[PDB]
């Protein structure tokens, strides 16, 4: 898919509630002195937007696809689709802001895990979490893509159940 | 070796007539790709700790605290220059990633390719796999018969 | 309470340079970069130099309170009584300065984790103390720590 998806007939229809689009600027909170850094990504296989990536060093360039809590390197927060390239925040910043969830119905508070496939999903699903990650508010869908806003801070010390 | 500069002088004037492989020196301080928001800190140095992690290490109290190079569970940073007159070592927290040539384990250089994950030993040499991470991003350069530099990427703790 | 406001009726001599920084009042760090990372978020009760974790439940915005262990969330460098808010250094960026130690048992080159009421306790890591505890007042206790994160 994409981020900015288109011609329409008329246009669409207060202040409250507006940020829930697929576009919207990730950081819910910015700051200056924060990290970002430029990468290719693969243009078939996964489209890394709103995902945690992991570096793969390939045999021309190094590359970012999704990936889990376990071997990641970051969370890609913007991509340039003419030039493929990918923008992404190290682990080792801090993060506000909406992600991309598999799970339609998480509340507020829960503990989070990134899969295999960049997706925040809950904790409990069994595999030994390795990094912090908290629903600051409940998952909304967007039709249909679900989307969560969470804080992730560094890796947790000693994996958890 | 011991210097970050050659420590003896030439007699041949380079040529600079190309461009490829030429970053490849051990002078080569600082990262190969920066951000101006990274955090630096410089500290006493205690022996030669240049292109290595770093660690506290304390005295009896009548002196300050040094870095020595070191790794493991004591980790603290990484070294990316050295001022030699006032015996400055600048530190890279391991709270903030860097991207760099280090100094390699010359024990196994060979079997270290990119995507190799790789951490640091008790003498702040990166070697093949723990709590640090650490990935390859290219293969071994000797620059002397015991030096071996890679080009790797810190970011954070496992 | 960070600066306690009192009225006095004789000035304090004061013109000694050594020994005047270890003090509760000294907010910040004793080592600042200006690439450092600060939060300004809403507390409950008082989280002054200590570690800060972040509680979420009219419902309101999330606060951040004294508490440690899995739940660390930061550290809290500096407060502001007016509009009762704090400013927190997040577990991700390193730190330097004066934390509140449990008690006098800490030493240098000792290892520190966050209890649960956001106090420095001897031993996951998360700092390395630099002096010996410090009592500032009664059983208030300052140490200096290079905090680097969890281990």
């Amino acid at each position: 898919y994409s981020k900015s998806m288109i011609e329409n007939k008329v246009f669409s229809s207060c202040f409250k509630s507006k940020n829930e689009r697929v576009d919207a600027y990730s950081f819910a909170c910015s700051s200056y002195t924060d990290k970002i850094e430029e990468y290719l990504y693969d243009p078939a296989n996964s489209f890394p937007y709103k995902r945690g990536v992991k570096l793969v060093p390939k045999e021309n360039s190094i590359y970012v696809e999704v990936g889990a809590d376990t071997d990641m390197y970051g969370i890609c927060v913007d991509v340039c689709e003419f030039s493929c390239t990918a923008y992404v925040l190290p682990i080792t910043n801090n993060f506000e802001g909406y992600l991309v969830t598999r799970n339609p119905s998480i509340k507020i508070g829960e503990i989070l895990d990134i899969n295999n496939n960049g997706v925040i999903i809950k904790a409990g699903g069994g595999p030994p979490t390795a990094i912090n990650i908290y629903a600051l508010s409940d998952s909304f869908t967007i039709n249909s893509i679900n989307l969560i806003k969470v804080a992730i801070f560094g890796n947790r010390g000693l994996e958890k159940t | 070796a011991l210097m970050k500069n050659p420590q003896q002088d030439s007699g041949l004037l380079s040529n600079s007539i190309d461009f490829r492989d030429q970053n490849l020196i051990f002078s080569n301080s600082g990262g190969v790709c920066t951000s101006s928001k990274d955090k630096i800190e410089n500290y006493p140095a205690k022996g030669y700790p240049y292109k290595r992690g770093v660690k506290l290490s304390f005295g009896d109290g009548t002196t300050e605290l040094e870095v020595e190079a070191g790794g493991g569970d004591d980790l603290y940073g990484v070294c990316s220059d050295i001022d030699e007159f006032s015996g400055m070592a600048t530190v890279i927290p391991i709270t903030n990633n860097f991207t760099g040539y280090l100094t390699l384990k010359k024990d196994g250089q060979n079997g270290v390719n990119p995507g190799d994950k790789l951490n640091f030993n008790q003498h702040g040499e990166l070697e093949k796999v723990k709590s640090v991470n650490a990935i390859a991003l290219s293969k071994a350069h000797k620059l002397t018969e015991d030096l071996f530099i890679v080009l790797a990427s810190v970011f954070g703790n496992r | 309470m960070k600066n306690p406001q009192h009225d006095a009726s004789l000035l304090s001599n004061s013109n000694e340079f050594r020994d005047k920084n270890v003090e509760f009042f000294a907010s910040g760090g004793t080592r600042t970069s200006k690439f450092d990372k600060l939060e300004n978020h809403p507390f409950l009760g008082y989280p002054y130099k200590r570690g800060v974790k972040r509680v979420i439940q009219s419902h309101y915005e999330p606060h951040v309170e004294a508490g440690g262990g899995e739940d660390l969330y930061g550290i809290c460098i500096d407060i502001d009584e007016f509009s009762k808010t704090a400013t927190i250094v997040p577990i991700t960026n390193n730190f330097e300065g004066y934390l509140v130690a449990k008690d006098s048992t800490v030493k240098v080159k000792d290892k520190l984790i966050f209890n649960k009421d956001g106090a420095l306790e001897k031993v996951t890591i998360n700092a390395t103390a630099l002096t010996d505890a410090k009592q500032i007042s009664n059983e208030v206790y300052l140490v200096k720590v290079a905090v680097f994160g969890n281990k």
